[PDB]
């Protein structure tokens, strides 16, 4: 279950010369296509004084051990930023980067915060970013990490979250030719390729409303726009 | 790098002051009416023109 | 109502597992020319038992009606906001990014924070930006709200708004030309067109030392520099 | 010396509708060739009955008073920056800008909070920026501050100044030209000339592994990567 202990551990940036912290980010886990983070403190997060609950946390700062509630711990990347649930060591929370975490205190006598820059990243597995859920196209997989506690660490688990998908993909065939009327907001990444015997093996990075016209004889092409595996079509104005 | 020195302006709260010259390498001053907008403050001047 | 009391509203999400907020925004102004936002919502400011005031606020905490000291307890749009007036019904802050507006509540066990999405942006009225007017530099047009109770309501009216100055635009004169060496600290929309005949149709904006000259046809030139109130020569010195 | 007391300061934007605040920081001084700042700030940081210490501050108003212990209040540039030493009045901290510091609380009657970011411009002796000299790499002359506790301000002390280069300068000698297989970690200004008749005169900033060759006398080649006094090499194969 939790089989862990709030305590200080290093942080090399604190709001004071007293860098005898805990709350200090261990590490973090990232890598998702969502924007969900799981972070491991010194700081025992999941048990205040009386043990578990969502939103609570204990510490000691080396100056007070005790336990707050999370608005006297307030993680922030500047904004504030809400836990969602806690399992021991590990934290689970919603907090956009999710790679720049400041876990910091407005609790009592003297200010200990940690902040990490850790070397997990968001990142496509794609050829266009979807990293995080835009509120283009329709989704694909990203991990998020499980809300109840199933082991100290908070497994990982694919789930749902938005990815783009490129905007107002407007298709138009005609006589051999098929002309790609885009209109996106954002830089997307425009792949085609024949499916045929034909060629056109075509990728471009576009911005803005442009075209892209592609040869047809009759036997196919896959055009994919914004990042999606083979969209086809085959055997006319294609 | 300079360091620009304000000795404090002198404020009349429903009143006003002329400029007096005093002696220093970038001395400027302006006469500034207002200072306090109409509605806006809790505890600013009566006089906000 | 002004003295209307906080009430739950339809906004199921919340960066905690509690999500049965208040906040929904009725209505919000923030296509100013200023920085600040005006927003009309439950979940108030400038209200407490008293009535309205400046510098108290009230809330629907998920199912707790009550008010506080504006604490832990922050506005926020995509950055964190500082308030400017509380007028009841109204929240007024200078909130420098707009968009979407953020109004929550960093409680302990229940931390609820709803945000509604809206285009709320600052942009000039002349060639010069707004997002957050300034005690120093020019004062230009722009559309504010009042900023101290009437307790009539808060609406969109117009009112002065500061935007940067630049250092000394030395001019030289010289026979049919205009020389204008520039001296920008910060970006200024140069724009120039001549007062006579001819023309100099030349918007730039530029930053740092450097000269541009500019024809005059013996009727000078207009050259408006910052967007800051036009230098204007009409000699045929210039 | 200890003697400075908290009040009030015209800060642009701060809480409540009057921005004569509290915690609103009158003047800086980034008289530096490093990174480091000396704050002069109208409420006080840095006392409590102890006289010099580390986590207390003082401030008043008339709307939004009262003195903490800082923890509340969180210095931000938008991350901690960590005081080392007060001097009364005069306030030393590392922090990147040196010119940009915001202070706000997040308890009390508003949630107060002032930045400063008016200029006292600077940058390294060298040409790259430090927030603090770090550890990595080579070490240049430059002013910064005391830091040390010894209560007036922290005057300017010549001391060293440090910059980051990145890991592998990789020199490939040939007849009469260098090239300069260069590995950057972090972003180096590469800056040449050719030692002898031959110079080379060319700075660029280069980031990830790039080659670059240079002409070579004979007499031996300078290039400083990363900020140096020159790192040169003499007639051999150069």
């Amino acid at each position: 279950y939790k089989l862990a202990r709030p305590y200080i551990a290093d942080c090399p940036n604190c709001g004071h010369s007293r860098c005898d912290s805990p709350i200090a980010i261990e590490e973090v886990r990232g890598d998702a296509h969502a924007g969900v983070i799981r972070i491991q403190t010194s700081a025992m997060f999941g048990l205040k004084t009386d043990g578990v609950d969502l939103a609570y946390m204990s510490f000691m700062n080396g100056k007070t051990q005790k336990s707050i509630k999370i608005d006297n711990l307030h993680v922030r990347t500047s904004a504030p930023c809400s836990l969602v649930s806690h399992h021991g060591y590990y934290i689970l929370a919603q907090c956009p980067p999710g790679d720049t975490v400041t876990v910091g205190f407005h609790d009592g006598p003297n200010r200990h915060t940690c902040t990490v820059a850790h070397k997990v990243e968001f990142r496509p597995v794609g050829r266009e970013k979807y990293r995080h859920p835009p509120e283009h196209g329709v989704e694909l997989p990203c991990n998020r990490y499980t809300h109840k506690r199933a082991d100290v660490p908070f497994v990982p688990v694919k789930a749902k979250c938005i990815a783009t998908l490129a905007p107002e993909p407007l298709v138009e065939h005609k006589h051999r030719t098929l002309i790609l009327h885009l209109h996106p907001d954002h830089p997307t990444l425009l792949t085609t390729r024949s499916l045929g015997s034909d060629a056109n093996p075509t990728r471009q990075w576009i911005e803005r409303p442009t075209t892209v016209n592609f040869t047809v004889t009759g036997e196919g092409l896959e055009y994919t726009w914004g990042n999606h595996p083979p969209k086809r079509v085959w055997a006319q104005e294609s | 790098k300079y360091k620009t020195k304000v000795p404090s302006p002198v404020v009349k709260c429903c009143g006003a002051t002329q400029c007096t010259s005093k002696p220093h390498p970038d001395y400027q001053c302006q006469v500034f009416t207002g200072v306090y907008p109409f509605m806006w403050g809790g505890a600013y001047c009566f006089c906000d023109t």
